[PDB]
């Protein structure tokens, strides 16, 4: 078929020339005496058009084609933003013996019954997860594999990663189908979002602190207000831990007090604000601020709660 | 020196907080190694004693440490734990087993739980006692298996309860609660009702209906 | 729009079974435990009836 | 506690300045350049970030006291205008200098120069421009100011703060 | 305040149901359960490691280690 072929040979354009011929190991379906055959060394152009050959030579079905594009895509992992799910269970209900292939068939039907075209793939993953793709279509439409949804689901655990690219329109339907699937009553929508996929598994598994206590110059200058910079460096360590911080890059928070300072005192209304906090390495730069003096000695408690609270989308009322 | 003797009393402090938050004593500790090497092979072997409330023991075993470039793995290779001669043969066939299958954690466990169960039947033997000086016959002793119940003014009717704690060959200690009645034939040939026989079973149920105590009082109160 | 009345039919069906589900057991252990009672009650007066 | 010029005996050899502004590392890398050079006097010199100053009994005498204002920074204004309001009448009659940086990159500058300009002038004292960032152009303004601190101790015959007063009026 | 027990191990149940009380047993049963754990894991990772020519296709295996399948042809 041309559409596989399109689509392997998009899949591909993606991949960078150095890691290609990783991704051609891992993914295998192609035999291994034939990479040989191939140079590399030429442009990259053609070993496009080669592999293009090779694999329309033998035959390519669309499901490889996915595992491509799955396992593509859990190498860079950092091209879309993720949100996170939790899943929560009844008092009485006994521990499950999880089956991977029962997940599977549960997972699939309940797709195929609901919709009429739709695509899903599967990737067992090393570590105790599993990552799935989906292509989403109707009765009347052929399924797009253009806009694929990705979710990563860690088995025994009450905790599924998904990408957020296209899945507003069918957040119920996937909702009842990993609910049903993994044998879980109810769930819900964690309000934190990432682009780092490790730093949003470290703080949602609250595994950043791994640190436990176990038994087994030039006198002419005169520094005064030593004491304020040792208690202001006392209290940001206290504060602000002695870990690694895990690596955010946005914060949002919404704003819905009243203004109290002669000035709008007789308004009875709050005041509607809206702001957010960007850098490439966030909880870094706070730290930071006060011993280089833009802030007081101890932050407000809504910017030192980030991975404590699993937060990271606030909202303020008086 | 002041500060030196300040760190011993911290250390002491906290020596003493850690031994009874567990609730193993520690006594002395001495370690002899031998490096008998080909990859290094180094062999350690250990000597250490203490006690757990009631129970004492002293053991001594021997661990072999395999070295390599990737891993470093030890098993206890020899293993080796003496008891105080004591009555009780149960500890010391589980000592039997555990030495056979060379485990030093579940044996702590195991002896944790047993003499906790032990406590907990010794406590509630000598409160029952003295709750009721004039229906109870502490035949063999609060820390001993068995219990009488019977009237002062006659001998004739007495039933036996027995406790007993048991350790499983996984290694968890579960105990049970069993009666028997030494009852003359009179009272059987007099009463016609005779659900006497059926004692095991009903007084297992009731003791499972609302505790264990409970069950116990309202018996002796029923004799009385 | 038929899509949608299956979607919210099965989050009902979905939300009823637990409720079912510990309705049951909680009659499971009351009946149970109406019986022992009568039964212990039984055998206590009888042996109190023997004794005396 | 407000501040005096000529509360205490003056040392053997000796000369003090106080640095005071907000930018720690400026103050830094200022006392360092001050002091790098070998000079025939005998230096020192103390950091503070506003007045009035932590009690103690120890300090020695004040020769000259420079407060730097970043252009960058409404709040290092403040904390000046602040700042001023502590020191006595007395001590302003040429033992008092302002400092002014980052007029170089003018992209940046939250505060226009008149201001610093009028404040100098109200308070009848030199006004001295800087960027303390580039090492050699710092470099040459720690020796002004060494040289300053020298005339305003009693160490060159003949002249003394007073006298630098008119050395250094502006004509408006 | 933090700890490093693996999240599909229920330390949540355990520290609800004896954690404000007897401290001691809430520890003891912490213990067992990884324990239990441990021991499961080893057997199933030794039995992989050593006897790879009797199994005909890897073993089936879940996080916890409490559901084994597998296929087996002894010569």
């Amino acid at each position: 078929d041309e559409t596989v072929a399109e689509f392997i040979k998009r899949t591909i354009l993606k991949i960078p020339m150095n890691e290609l011929t990783t991704i051609l190991k891992a993914w295998d379906f192609l035999s291994e005496n034939q990479l040989q055959t191939v140079n590399f060394r030429q442009r990259k152009e053609s070993v496009v058009q080669h592999l293009i050959h090779l694999c329309e030579e033998k035959r390519a079905s669309i499901s490889d084609a996915a595992l491509l594009d799955i396992i593509y895509m859990q190498f860079h992992q950092h091209q879309k933003v993720w949100e996170v799910f939790q899943m929560s269970k009844g008092p009485g209900e006994d521990v499950d013996l999880f089956d991977m292939k029962q997940f599977k068939n549960s997972f699939k039907k309940i797709l195929q019954r609901a919709l009429k075209n739709v695509t899903v793939s599967f990737r067992e993953t090393e570590e105790n997860a599993v990552w799935i793709r989906i292509a989403w279509g109707t009765q009347y439409t052929k399924p797009n594999q253009y806009k694929p949804t990705y979710v990563v689901y860690y088995s025994q655990t009450p905790y599924a990663f998904t990408s957020s690219s296209m899945l507003r329109r069918n957040t119920p339907l996937l909702g009842q189908a990993l609910t049903i699937a993994s044998k879980h009553h109810q769930i819900v929508k964690m309000d934190l979002r990432s682009r780092y996929l490790d730093s949003l598994k470290a703080i949602v598994f609250k595994q950043y602190n791994q640190t436990f206590e176990t038994h087994n110059m030039d006198s002419r200058i005169i520094h005064e207000n030593i004491v304020e910079k040792e208690r202001v460096q006392r209290i940001t360590q206290e504060t602000f831990g002695d870990y690694p911080q895990p690596q955010l890059e946005f914060a949002q928070y919404k704003l819905e007090t009243k203004f109290k300072s002669s000035i709008l005192a007789e308004r009875e209304e709050p005041l509607r604000c809206l702001i957010k906090f960007s850098s490439p390495h966030l909880l870094e730069a706070l730290k930071s601020l006060a011993p280089a003096g833009i802030a007081d000695a101890p932050l407000s408690p809504l910017l030192t709660c980030i991975p404590n609270k699993r937060m990271n989308y606030f909202k303020i009322r008086d | 020196s002041k500060d030196l003797k300040n760190q011993l009393g911290h250390l002491e402090s906290e020596l003493s907080f850690l031994s009874t938050l567990t609730g193993i004593n520690i006594r002395n500790h001495s370690k002899q190694t031998e490096d008998l090497t080909s990859i290094r092979k180094v062999l350690q072997r250990h000597r250490l004693s203490g006690n757990c409330h009631m129970v004492t023991f002293q053991l001594e075993f021997q661990i072999l440490e395999i070295q390599n470039k990737e891993r470093l793995s030890s098993a206890v290779t020899d293993l080796n734990i003496i008891m105080e001669p004591t009555e009780c043969s149960e500890l010391s066939e589980f000592v039997s087993r555990a030495e056979e299958r060379k485990d030093l954690f579940m044996f702590f466990r195991s002896l944790h739980f047993f003499v906790e169960w032990f406590e907990y039947r010794k406590r509630t033997f000598k409160h029952l006692k003295e709750k009721y000086p004039d229906a109870v016959y502490l035949s063999e002793g609060p820390s001993s298996c068995s219990m009488g119940i019977r009237s002062a003014s006659r001998p004739g009717f007495e039933l036996v309860i027995v406790w007993r704690i048991q350790i499983d060959e996984d290694g968890k200690v579960f105990p049970k609660l069993d009666l028997l009645t030494k009852v003359p034939q009179r009272a059987l040939e007099l009463d016609k009702n005779r659900a006497i026989e059926t004692a095991p079973l009903s007084f297992r149920t009731l003791v499972g209906l609302l505790g264990i105590e409970a069950a116990l009082e309202s018996l002796i109160k029923s004799l009385c | 729009k038929k899509r949608q009345r299956m979607i919210e039919v099965q989050d009902e069906l979905l939300r009823l079974e637990p409720q079912l589900k510990q309705l049951q057991t909680k009659y499971d252990e009351l009946k149970e435990r109406k019986s022992s009672l009568r039964n212990a009650a039984y055998f206590l007066s009888n042996l109190k009836q023997l004794y005396q | 506690s407000v501040l005096r010029p000529l509360d205490k005996l003056p040392g053997l050899n000796t000369a003090t300045i106080l640095l005071v502004g907000t930018e720690d590392a400026l103050l830094q890398q200022l006392a360092d350049s001050m002091l790098k050079e070998d000079c025939a006097s005998e230096l020192k010199v103390h950091l503070a970030k506003s007045l009035p100053l932590p009690s103690s009994v120890n300090r020695p005498r004040i020769d000259l006291i420079v407060f730097v204002v970043n252009l960058h920074s409404k709040y290092s204004l403040q904390n000046t205008e602040e700042s001023l309001r502590h020191v006595d009448a007395s001590f302003f009659l040429g033992k008092v200098c302002f400092l002014a940086t980052g007029a170089g990159r003018e992209s940046h500058c939250s505060i226009h120069r008149h201001t610093v300009v009028k404040l100098a002038h109200t308070y009848q004292s030199p006004l001295l421009y800087c960027d303390l960032e580039v090492e050699g152009f710092r470099a040459t303004m720690a020796q002004r100011l060494v040289r300053v601190l020298q005339i305003c101790a009693g160490h060159v015959p003949g002249v003394s703060a007073l006298n630098l007063l008119s050395l250094l009026r502006s004509s408006e | 305040h933090h700890h490093s027990v693996p999240v599909f191990i229920p330390l949540e149940e355990i520290a609800a149901k004896y954690l404000q009380t007897n401290i001691q047993h809430f520890l003891f049963s912490l213990c067992e359960y990884l324990n239990a754990y441990s021991g499961r894991k080893y057997q199933a990772d030794r039995l992989q490691s050593d006897f790879a020519a009797l199994l005909t296709g890897p073993l089936q295996r879940n996080p916890l280690c409490n559901l084994l399948s597998f296929t087996y042809k002894l010569d």
